[PDB]
């Protein structure tokens, strides 16, 4: 939002915890099914719900953690992730 | 759909195992179009040929561009060399050279003869025996042939003598003749600085690099008659062999003779071009050298078909495949390369107002094969991050290595020499320009020569296709990087170096610039504003969209005009042409002001300190002008205050 | 709610109906401000009064620039004139002037004297006595003094006198003595080509149009006591007194002595800038005059009151209104605008780099208001529609009549003279130009003099603030005109009629170039390739979207460079600056290349035949490179066959 020619900024930031304790971050989490028995490592080609493109928790963490473990070519990233992720 | 990059290169691949150099390269050297120089038939039916090729790979413009110009060709008469015996009666013979050098004067003279090793003026001040009065004789090679008659012309010597020797040349046959143009600077020199069409109708003028001496080339085994004549050993400090001598005997001396006789001929230059889809009308200019003196093909022919089959295979990823360019390319044919290159000069200052900011890389294919082991660039510094890219993608063609071996390659690259076609490019219009060559340690023997041929060719090099194929792969490396994306692969970054090698020379002459009474702080702080207006341009592309534009254009127009702000804009294109102030030629270059400095320490005389304060002045302000261009508008540079 | 044209222009007439420009002419004449010579004190506390200003009119940036110039003022000893015999025993004392020109050389010099009329190069011929050998008298207008001083150096004289007759500027006082400038050129003189910041070391260098003679102003009663000892009489067609005669009595003789001394002043320029919003890059300059060397009310006062007057309703128009201007506008207040205008000179020459392509426009506010009768316009041509259009729109301050009444004006408008400060932009950057005056039938008497003041202006000028208004209404209609639209109005097909006119003027001497054996006719078609060329580019206006903005700015790039490809390529903008092969001074221009082919017909023996025929082909072949140059790419034209 902030790249030229939008040229945006952070006007009113918004607190999460309770009010006498004011939180400003809110931590990522990966949620699973039970007893499928995969691990972070042996995730290949599992289906995965996002909850946007370039958002915080949903595509720059999760993906951002794995994608040096995906093969080249690395650009356009949503491709290689596309064959990363099936479906 | 689309297409990046890495599925294009493979594209690129694809196309690149079907073709063949090889048959192309016989095709150039049948016997219908075996002796080309400029003007001749064989030229034209050669232009005819590629002006074919050219509708018939579907490109998307075809077009011929002629003109007249003034070369220099052989008498009728013979032109000997033939040793004159102190008596006056007997007179010997030495060799009816076949091989002859362009612009040369029609005379004919006898005096001593003096050996100089190449020429060098470290060479002539070198020396024991006084040069002046006295025909030199010298050894192809390490120099351009203009600056070698250049020295001799200023060292006021009559004769010329130009030869090939062993240790060097390692060749067998001993009786063989060779080509070469004498005219220092470039283009047609009987029109300087305007261009050779039929609108100037041609008014008295003459250049400034024309000697006034007679230059001739000699073979190998008649230069060992005249030394078999000669006596004073050569130094062993010469890598030479065992029988070179240096000043005659008191008796004999010799006579050389040079009739040569001007002519004025037909100039053809074949072009063809592949639009653009986002910006049509920024292109990149892709040349080889259409002629040779000899039968020429290792000068003429590999660029040929190197440039036939490159055309064939971007229109075919075009039209069939479904590549898509965002600018243009033009593939360029042109012929008179070999008398210092006039087809590119005439046409550079044919056309310069409409390829003014818009042609922004020049590529050569020209000399691209001669050795299997090495390979060497010479480049603008804007293009050397791009080179090292596509020196990380290409494979060797006999080993499979990469050709990435050298981690520390940015200094031994050699600036462009004059001899090169990709030298008016940069140095007079300001277009990044780019040559390379698979060069072996020594260079090639027989390169300007009538043993030039595809049959000693493929003697030399074994296997010809596999390294045709590496050559076609680096230059469509850098057509599809230059071509494919919205950023211009132009490395700005890379003048910084130079700026610093440069005030780092500088400084262990801060003892006599001190002296003088003026310092030097203005010109380290002119190259701290070329360093903040590069990182500042680095951080707006950090900030820019990609997907955008209008946004994009304005910090590409930045980019490409970053070469033209270092044409010196204090001298007269006519006087003086090549104008870039890095990598040029006369008083307002760089090393020219070095090589000035540096003569007031010896305490000779000659140097000149009036001339030392303008160009400190004109190069300080240069650079500091190009730095204050290149960061923002004109309230956004910061003043002294 | 946008704003268009209408509601604009009755939007600045609202504007104008309010301000009251009577006040800040008094203001810029009080006892604080009045004498300013250049980088004395007295300018400083204007300088910082228009930065101020500027600052308290909110624009987007206000910056400011100082740099060193080397002026020449009146030393201790007073320079005079006097009257000797052969012997130099015989003295009668003239007179002491006070008034000097400015780069006159320092020297004492004895002489006869002869008179001429104005120091055109057609009178020196039509004069009876032969000048050599002696000092002339001149007498002052329709010429600069560095003409007069030019022709008569060029011509051996010795010494130049300068005087103010009672015909031509009406005057009661008989005392009063004046200034003037006498370097042939524009700028700094010491940094020829080269800016003048410190950044330079200040090396030496002079320039090449100083003279050589020692030049003197003088009163009109101390011209007359000269007139009685000279014995002769004038011609009838010098519209002149009864009292001036040619020659010296014979035994009688005129020593002048004049000795002025270099100083080295500090110069200012004071910038403000407003933004744009669609290109802020692009930008139109309107500047000022700040000083000069009397009072300075007619001279430097109302240029400078109109400037700060336009930033007073640009930037209120812009913040409380609701105007938006698509392109960015520099306003700018020039010191030593009186020595040649130094400021604007090494303004350019100091940021040419970052000026190239960007601005597009100057417009002149000096000495717009003079009287009440006509309105005379300068301009470079592309401006020619606009002011056709601002012509129809600007009532008259005395009758309510509009400007534009007579409809052939383009034909009367006379080229832009060389002490005007819009000169070395048009004339050496290529950007074009106008200037504009209310100028009486006769022009204002007392310019330079120690008489301009403010109440001789308004005795002069009746209402001084309707013909203000009605200067800084034309003013604020240029800049809107330019900066508001999508498109530019820089009309591209008025140097057809230019052309024409030059190649019409040139076929009355085909006869002679017959003879000659070269033909005139690729330049008969040179003309036709820029017609076609304007014919295609208005067609290109034609086809295109006025709402998208990719393609008119593709289109705006190739208008806004029509003025740059006339700037000739071939000369030293070191050596001969003014580089327009129309409108400029040189060797080059096409009035070089008419008169030296004027000459031939003379038979003189005076013409040169190598420098015609070169010059017939740099011009030829610029002119047809324009015409390549606006019609599309490379492969569009269109060439010879
Ligand atoms: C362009 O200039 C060339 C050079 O003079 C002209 O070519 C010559 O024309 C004359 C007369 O027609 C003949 O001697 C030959 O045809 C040409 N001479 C040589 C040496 O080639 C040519 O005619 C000019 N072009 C035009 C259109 O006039
Ligand atoms: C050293 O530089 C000076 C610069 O002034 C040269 O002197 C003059 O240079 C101008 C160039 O505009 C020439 O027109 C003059 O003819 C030069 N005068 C002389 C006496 O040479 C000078 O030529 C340079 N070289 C030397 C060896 O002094
Ligand atoms: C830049 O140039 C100016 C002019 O040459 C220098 O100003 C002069 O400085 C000396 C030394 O203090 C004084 O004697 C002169 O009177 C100054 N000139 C004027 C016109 O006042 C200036 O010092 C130079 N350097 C800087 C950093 O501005
Ligand atoms: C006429 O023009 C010629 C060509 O410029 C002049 O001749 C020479 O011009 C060069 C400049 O290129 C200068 O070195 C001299 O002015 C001339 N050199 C010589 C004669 O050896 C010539 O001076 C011009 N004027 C006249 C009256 O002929
Ligand atoms: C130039 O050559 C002649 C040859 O006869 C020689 O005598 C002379 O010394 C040479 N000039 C100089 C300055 O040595
Ligand atoms: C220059 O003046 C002298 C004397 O004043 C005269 O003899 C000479 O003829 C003049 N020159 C010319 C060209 O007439
Ligand atoms: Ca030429
Ligand atoms: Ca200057």
């Amino acid at each position: 939002a902030y790249l030229a020619p939008n040229n945006l900024k952070p006007v009113v930031a918004e607190f999460y915890g309770s009010k006498e304790d004011p939180q400003t971050f809110y931590y990522a989490v990966a949620v699973v099914k039970k007893d499928s028995g995969f691990q972070m490592n042996q995730l290949r080609g599992k289906k995965s719900c996002h909850t946007g493109l370039g958002r915080s928790a949903g595509w720059n963490i999760p993906i951002g953690l794995l994608y040096c473990d995906l093969p080249e070519p690395r650009k356009p990233l949503e491709k290689a992730v596309a064959n990363f992720f099936s479906g | 759909f689309r297409l990046y990059w890495d599925d294009l290169k493979r594209k690129l691949s694809e196309k690149l195992d079907s073709t063949d150099f090889t048959s192309t390269i016989k095709l150039l050297n049948e016997n219908s179009y075996v002796p080309r120089e400029a003007g001749s038939q064989k030229d034209e039916n050669l232009a005819l040929y590629v002006e074919n090729q050219f509708r018939e790979f579907k490109l998307s413009k075809v077009w011929r561009d002629q003109h007249f110009v003034k070369i220099q060709v052989k008498d009728s008469a013979q032109n000997s060399v033939i040793i004159v015996d102190k008596n006056g009666r007997l007179v010997y013979l030495v060799e009816n050279p076949g091989g002859y050098v362009a612009y040369s004067k029609a005379a004919t003279v006898t005096g001593k003869l003096v050996h100089a090793n190449f020429g060098t003026k470290k060479d002539f001040e070198d020396l024991y025996t006084p040069v002046n009065g006295s025909i030199v004789i010298v050894r192809a090679g390490k120099i351009t042939f203009a600056e070698k008659v250049a020295n001799a012309e200023s060292l006021n010597a009559i004769g010329v003598l130009i030869y090939m020797d062993q240790t060097k040349f390692p060749i067998v046959n001993a009786e063989l003749s060779f080509f070469g143009h004498a005219h220092l600077g470039t283009g047609d020199p009987y029109t300087p600085g305007f261009p050779s069409f039929n609108h100037t109708q041609f008014p008295p003028s003459r250049s400034s690099g024309l000697p006034n001496i007679p230059v001739q080339t000699i073979s190998r085994a008649a230069a060992e008659k005249l030394f078999g004549n000669m006596e004073g050993d050569c130094p062993s400090d010469w890598k030479t062999d065992s029988t070179c001598r240096m000043v005659t005997s008191e008796s004999k001396n010799v006579k050389l003779t040079v009739s040569n006789v001007l002519k004025e001929i037909k100039i053809l230059n074949i072009f063809g071009v592949i639009k653009g889809f986002v910006e049509p009308d920024h292109y990149v200019v892709v040349g080889a050298q259409r002629d040779a003196w000899g039968p020429g093909a290792a000068k003429s022919g590999v660029g040929t078909a190197l440039l036939l089959k490159l055309a064939q295979m971007f229109s075919d990823m075009v039209l069939k495949d479904g590549f898509q360019p965002s600018r243009s390319i033009i593939f360029a044919s042109w012929s008179a390369g070999d008398f210092g290159s006039v087809g590119a000069t005439e046409w550079l200052e044919g056309y310069l107002s409409s390829l003014h900011l818009k042609a922004f890389t020049y590529i050569n294919l020209d000399k691209a094969v001669l050795g299997t082991s090495n390979f060497k660039v010479s480049a603008s510094p804007l293009l050397y991050t791009l080179i090292e890219k596509t020196m990380q993608n290409v494979k060797h063609p006999v080993t499979g290595q990469f050709l990435y071996q050298d981690s520390n390659w940015a200094s031994k690259v050699e600036k462009l020499t004059l001899d090169n076609a990709a030298f008016p490019f940069l140095a007079y219009s300001g277009i990044p320009a780019v040559s390379f060559c698979f060069c072996e340690d020594t260079d090639y023997p027989y390169l300007g020569t009538t043993m030039d041929t595809y049959k000693e060719l493929i003697e030399r090099i074994p296997e010809l296709n596999k390294v045709a194929r590496a050559a076609a792969e680096v230059a469509g490396q850098f057509v599809i990087k230059l071509t494919h994306d919205v950023e211009l692969n132009l490395d700005y970054e890379r003048y910084n170096s130079q700026l610093l090698s440069f005030v780092r020379d500088l400084n262990q002459y801060r003892a006599d610039i001190k002296e003088m009474g003026l310092s030097l702080q203005w010109l380290y702080s002119a190259r701290g504003d070329f360093f903040r207006a590069t990182s500042r341009l680095t951080t707006d592309f950090g900030n820019a969209e990609k997907t955008d534009r209008f946004v994009m254009k304005k910090l590409n127009d930045r980019v490409m005009r970053v070469e033209y702000h270092f044409l010196s804009p204090y001298v007269s294109p006519k006087e003086s042409p090549f104008r870039h102030v890095f990598w040029g030629s006369g008083s307002h270059t760089l090393p020219a002001l070095l090589e000035n400095l540096k003569l007031r320490k010896q305490n000779n005389g000659a140097f000149n300190e009036t001339l030392f304060r303008n160009q400190l002045a004109l190069a300080t302000w240069t650079i500091q002008g190009a730095a204050n261009a290149l960061s923002g508008d004109v309230w956004d540079i910061d003043n002294e205050f």
